[PDB]
C-alpha cells in the first residue's frame, strides 16, 4: 500500500539509471518487480504511460547488447507495437514525459536510418530539455544529437556534441560503454576531417575499452571502425583482417543486425582489388545477412556491388541507386559510392562518365550542407 | 560507409 503513482516513478527512475549503464540484470529485475506493482494498481494511465516508455527504452538497449532475435517463430518485439502504442497515446504527455517521447523516437528514427525523422525528434526534445533534472540525461543527449549528426556528416556539430557528453560521462562512475562511444565518435569525426593521427588513437582507446567492458556488440564495432579507418587511407590489404575479425565477434555471439555493414565493406574490399572467389563468397553472406535482419538498404546496397563490378557496370542502375540514396537524405554513403563510381570509371578507359560522376561529387558536397 | 557507434 506504499506504492503509489509516486512510489513507482520513483521506481521507474531507477529502473532508467540502470539502462544508462547497460547493466541488463538489474534493469531486468527492476522492470518485473514494477510490472507486478503496475498490475496491481491498475487505477492511471499516466504511470502506464511512464512505463511504456521506459519499456520501450529497455528494449533498445537489450537490442542494441545482445540484440540477437535468434527468432522464435513469432513473438516480436514489442518494439514495433511498443512504438505503436505510445505513438497512439503521444498527446496524452507533456513535461518530462513529453521529452522522453521525443528522444526515445528519435533514438528509433536513428536506428532505422531515418536521419531526417530522428532529428526532427530530437529537436522537439531538445526544446522539453529544460524538464530534464540530472546532468547523466543531457549527457544522453548530447550523445545522441553527436550520434546523430555523425551519420549526416556534420562534422563540427557532431564533435563538439560529443565533446559536451563526454565531460558528463567522464565525470560519473559506471559509463564507460558511452565514454567508449564517444570516443569511436571522436575517431569516426576525425576521419571525415582527414585527421588520421587522431583518429587512430581514439579508435584505440575505445577497442581498448571494448575488451574491458567484454561486451560483443562494441568488440566487433570497435574492430570494424579500426579497419574502416584503414579502409578510408586506400590502405585495404590491411583493412581485411580487422573486418574478418569485427565478423567473427558478431557471428560467435549473434550480433545480427551489425553482420550486414560488415560483410559490406569487407566484400567491397575484395573485388577492388580482384580477389573475386572471395568476393561473391562474402557478397553472398552479406546480401543473405541482409535480408535475415531486414536491412533494406544494406541489401540495396550489396546489390550495388552486383551492380558495378559485374555486369559491369549497370550504370540504369547506380544512377537509381543513388537517387534512393539521395531521397533518402543518406549523403554521405552518396558521396562515398560517387567516389568509388568516378574512379572505377577512370582506371577503366573512359572519362566520360568519370567526370559525370566527379562532378556530382561536388554537387553532393554542396547539397549535403542543407540540414537542421 | 559510416563508423558502427
Amino acid at each position: 500500500g506504499v506504492i503509489s503513482s509516486s512510489s513507482i516513478g520513483e521506481k521507474i527512475n531507477e529502473w532508467y539509471m540502470y539502462i544508462r549503464r547497460f547493466s541488463i540484470p538489474d534493469a531486468e529485475y527492476l522492470r518485473r518487480e514494477i510490472k507486478q506493482e503496475l498490475d496491481q494498481m491498475e487505477e492511471d494511465q499516466d504511470l502506464h504511460l511512464y512505463y511504456s516508455l521506459m519499456e520501450f527504452r529497455h528494449n533498445l538497449m537489450l537490442e542494441y547488447l545482445e540484440p540477437l532475435e535468434k527468432m522464435r517463430i513469432e513473438e516480436q518485439p514489442r518494439l514495433s507495437d511498443l512504438l505503436l502504442e505510445i505513438d497512439k497515446k503521444q498527446a496524452r504527455l507533456t513535461g518530462l514525459l513529453e521529452y522522453y517521447f521525443n528522444f526515445f523516437r528519435g533514438m528509433y528514427e536513428l536506428d532505422q536510418r531515418e536521419y531526417l525523422s530522428a532529428i526532427k525528434f530530437f529537436k522537439k526534445a531538445e526544446s522539453k530539455l529544460i524538464f530534464v533534472k540530472d546532468r547523466i540525461e543531457k549527457a544522453e543527449f548530447f550523445f545522441k544529437m553527436s550520434e546523430s549528426y555523425y551519420y549526416m556528416k556534420q562534422t563540427y556539430f557532431s564533435m563538439d556534441y560529443a565533446r559536451q557528453a563526454y565531460e558528463i560521462y567522464k565525470e560519473h562512475e559506471a559509463y564507460n560503454i558511452r565514454l567508449l562511444q564517444c570516443h569511436s565518435l571522436f575517431a569516426t569525426n576525425f576521419l571525415d576531417l582527414k585527421q588520421y593521427e587522431d583518429a587512430i588513437s581514439h579508435f584505440q582507446k575505445a577497442y581498448s575499452m571494448a575488451e574491458a567492458e567484454k561486451q560483443p556488440q562494441l568488440m566487433g564495432r570497435t574492430l570494424y571502425n579500426i579497419g574502416l579507418c584503414k579502409n578510408s587511407q586506400s590502405q585495404y590489404e590491411d583493412a581485411i583482417p580487422y573486418f574478418k575479425r569485427a565478423i567473427a565477434v558478431f557471428e560467435e555471439s549473434n550480433i545480427l543486425p551489425s553482420l550486414p555493414q560488415a560483410y559490406f565493406l569487407i566484400t567491397q574490399i575484395h573485388y577492388k582489388l580482384g580477389k573475386i572467389d572471395k568476393a561473391h563468397e562474402y557478397h553472398s553472406k552479406g546480401m543473405a545477412y541482409s535480408q535475415k535482419a531486414g536491412d533494406v538498404i544494406y541489401l540495396s546496397e550489396f546489390e550495388f556491388l552486383k551492380s558495378l563490378y559485374l555486369s559491369g557496370p549497370d550504370e540504369e542502375a547506380i544512377q537509381g541507386f543513388f537517387d534512393f540514396l539521395e531521397s533518402k537524405m543518406l549523403y554521405a554513403d552518396l558521396e562515398d559510392f560517387a567516389i568509388d563510381v568516378a574512379k572505377y570509371y577512370h582506371e577503366r578507359k573512359n572519362f566520360q562518365k568519370a567526370s559525370a560522376y566527379f562532378l556530382k561529387v561536388e554537387q553532393v558536397r554542396q547539397l549535403i550542407q542543407g540540414g537542421v | 560507409q559510416r563508423g558502427m557507434i
